[PDB]
């Protein structure tokens, strides 16, 4: 519901049919897939992990080109300092695009946060809670390094979010993954299966909308499929749904019989992916 | 007239020698212009180029692709640099859509009332300009060879059936004009084993000539030596590495540039060419390749 800016408080569809059916307000979409702003909140709010997230995805048909074919590149991080790099397509060597350092602020009650106060900061103060570069487009990889106040690198295994985006190939393969590979045989417990659409090299293709079909067999039932797309009026109870922005989800529920669950995700012209969920009994 | 006492040899097996001693031609191709001065043949600008090449260890210049300023012949005479003075680029077929180049004048005749002096006037402009050049520099000790063309069959339209005859005629014109020096050219179709290039190389050899091959690698230098044992050869044009000065944030030209510059690392060359270490590696290893003329010594406009 409430699909503002396509909302309507009486009867009748808004814009052409199918009309937006769910909200755009969420940091996370209906399927549980994070939107990019998710990592802004994470850089600001979570003291237990580090954050280094880059937008946009780096394909020519999804980016925006401003003055001088410059693409606005945005980085969400909690780190003290960020170095931004570019790697040409088919290359193994990156070059330094830019480098920016945050300034630490402290309130009277001790709360602390970070704002960018460099010379090319934004004239709108709140936009400096994150970092922005204007980068000319070119096929390849935009990557980032994060540093603490002692100029010590913050390694990738300690950081959440996309520390690199790259020019992908055409859709090649599905990649499925269960969030929990063992669930209770109580007829209630669920397993959430994230399916990604990637090129030959496992890179998520950012605008992929391939129709994915789910085949579930074993000790469980498909109980939902989702992609979080507001205008998508396809049945939640179908066994197939278009991916949206590269991702689609299936939800499977156990039975009251211990066993295993086999789920295969298929799409036309694409290499298929399979997962297996075991269900354990109750004493 | 300025003169110097000296003699040379070209052996098909062991290459080039000066005054009885073997010497490896460590050469560069050089266009006429002087950079920010444009085409102005200022003597000091010229002399400075040579001084800078000499410090690189260069000992020979190929005047690509046209007679040099006399000033450049003066400096090498004085500096001890070996000059290969090339007279022509194209022959009687224009290149690259350049309908007003010398390709349209090469075969034209000279008018009776045209009182221009310098060379022989009884045939075509080709002979006039060829003998005019030989006349100016026939005594120049630096000049070791006359080059009569360069990639004559390249970037042209029509059949090439006529080129082995045009070639033999230029060779005859030169042997008659000056007997003390071998004639040569720079041919890029030897590596493609064109019948006409075989025929022309044989005519070169029969007349005490020296065959310059453009853009042969190690593998192609060897076949030339095998299938044509009588030829004495050298790299008339080599490498064509492409680089900007002082650019390091990438090590290859493997990607497409975006700042209109190229890497300064030696991993960048045109598709028909070779990086500097590779074009030299192939030549130094082979006694039968008298030397090399790297394209180019200096950037040109
Ligand atoms: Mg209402
Ligand atoms: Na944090």
């Amino acid at each position: 519901g409430e699909p503002t800016p396509w909302n309507g408080t009486g009867s009748g569809a808004v814009g052409s049919w199918p009309s937006p059916k769910n909200s755009y307000f969420g940091i996370v979409d209906t399927a549980g897939f994070p939107k990019d702003t998710y990592y802004f909140y994470q850089s600001q709010w979570n003291d237990d992990v580090h954050t280094l997230h880059i937008l946009p995805a780096w394909n020519e048909n999804v980016v925006a080109k401003g003055s001088g074919n410059k693409v606005p590149v945005v980085v969400y991080t909690d780190a003290a300092k960020v170095k931004l790099y570019f790697t040409p397509k088919g290359s193994t060597e990156k070059r330094l695009i830019g480098e920016k350092s945050f300034t630490k602020k402290t309130t009277a009650a001790g709360y602390t946060y970070q704002v960018y106060e460099g010379t090319d900061k934004d004239s709108t103060a709140h936009k400096n809670m994150y970092l922005t570069w204007n980068v000319p487009w070119a096929e390849g990889t935009i990557s980032a390094e994060a540093y603490d106040e002692n100029n010590r690198l913050i390694p990738e295994g300690s950081t959440e979010g996309n520390a690199s985006v790259t020019t992908t190939g055409k859709a090649a393969k599905l990649k499925a993954d269960a969030d929990r590979k063992t669930i209770t045989a109580d007829g209630k417990d669920l397993s959430y299966i994230e399916v990604d659409v990637t090129d030959a090299n496992g890179h998520i293709v950012p605008d992929a909308a391939n129709r994915v079909t789910f085949d579930v067999k074993g000790a469980g039932k498909l109980v939902g499929v989702d992609n979080g797309s507001s205008p998508d009026h396809d049945s939640y109870q179908a066994d197939n749904r278009k991916a949206f922005s590269g991702k689609v989800l299936a939800i499977v529920q156990s039975t009251k019989e211990a066993g295993e669950i086999t789920v295969t995700a298929k799409a036309d012209g694409l290499q298929s992916s399979t997962v297996k969920i075991a269900t354990t009994a109750v004493p | 007239t300025e003169y110097g006492f000296r003699w040379t040899g070209f052996d098909a097996t062991s290459g080039f020698s000066l005054n009885g001693e073997k010497v490896k031609l460590k050469g560069v191709s050089m266009h006429h212009d002087q950079g920010s001065l444009g085409a102005v043949a200022n003597r000091r600008a010229i002399e400075r180029q040579v001084e800078i090449l000499q410090k690189m260890g260069v000992n020979s210049i190929r005047t690509t692709h046209n007679p040099a300023a006399k000033a450049l012949i003066d400096v090498c005479n004085e500096k001890g640099v070996l000059v290969v003075e090339e007279v022509f680029d194209m022959w009687n077929r224009s290149k690259n859509g350049n309908t007003e180049d010398y390709g349209k004048w090469f075969g034209q005749t000279i008018a009776g009332d045209n009182a221009v002096l310098g060379g022989d006037k009884d045939e075509t402009w080709a002979k006039f300009d060829l003998t005019s050049t030989i006349n100016r520099d026939r005594n120049a000790p630096s000049v070791i060879m006359w080059s009569l063309g360069n990639e004559m069959m390249e970037g042209i339209s029509g059949s090439v059936s006529d080129f082995p005859a045009t070639s033999a005629k230029l060779v005859a014109w030169t042997k008659a004009a000056d007997s003390t020096r071998p004639m040569t050219y720079g041919d890029n179709k030897i590596k493609a084993n064109w019948n006409e290039s075989n025929t022309m190389g044989d005519n070169l050899t029969a007349n005490g000539g020296v065959v310059g091959t453009n853009y042969s690698d190690g593998a192609n230098y060897d076949k030339i030596r095998t299938t044509h044992p009588s030829w004495a050869i050298y790299g008339s044009e080599t490498a064509s590495a492409i680089n900007s000065r002082g650019i390091y944030n990438r090590t290859t030209g493997g990607a497409q540039s975006s700042d209109k510059q190229l890497t300064s690392y030696d991993n960048s060359a045109v598709g028909w060419g070779a990086v500097a270490s590779s074009a030299w590696y192939d030549v130094v290893q082979r006694d039968f390749v008298a030397g090399t003329y790297v394209w180019t010594g200096f950037d040109y406009l």
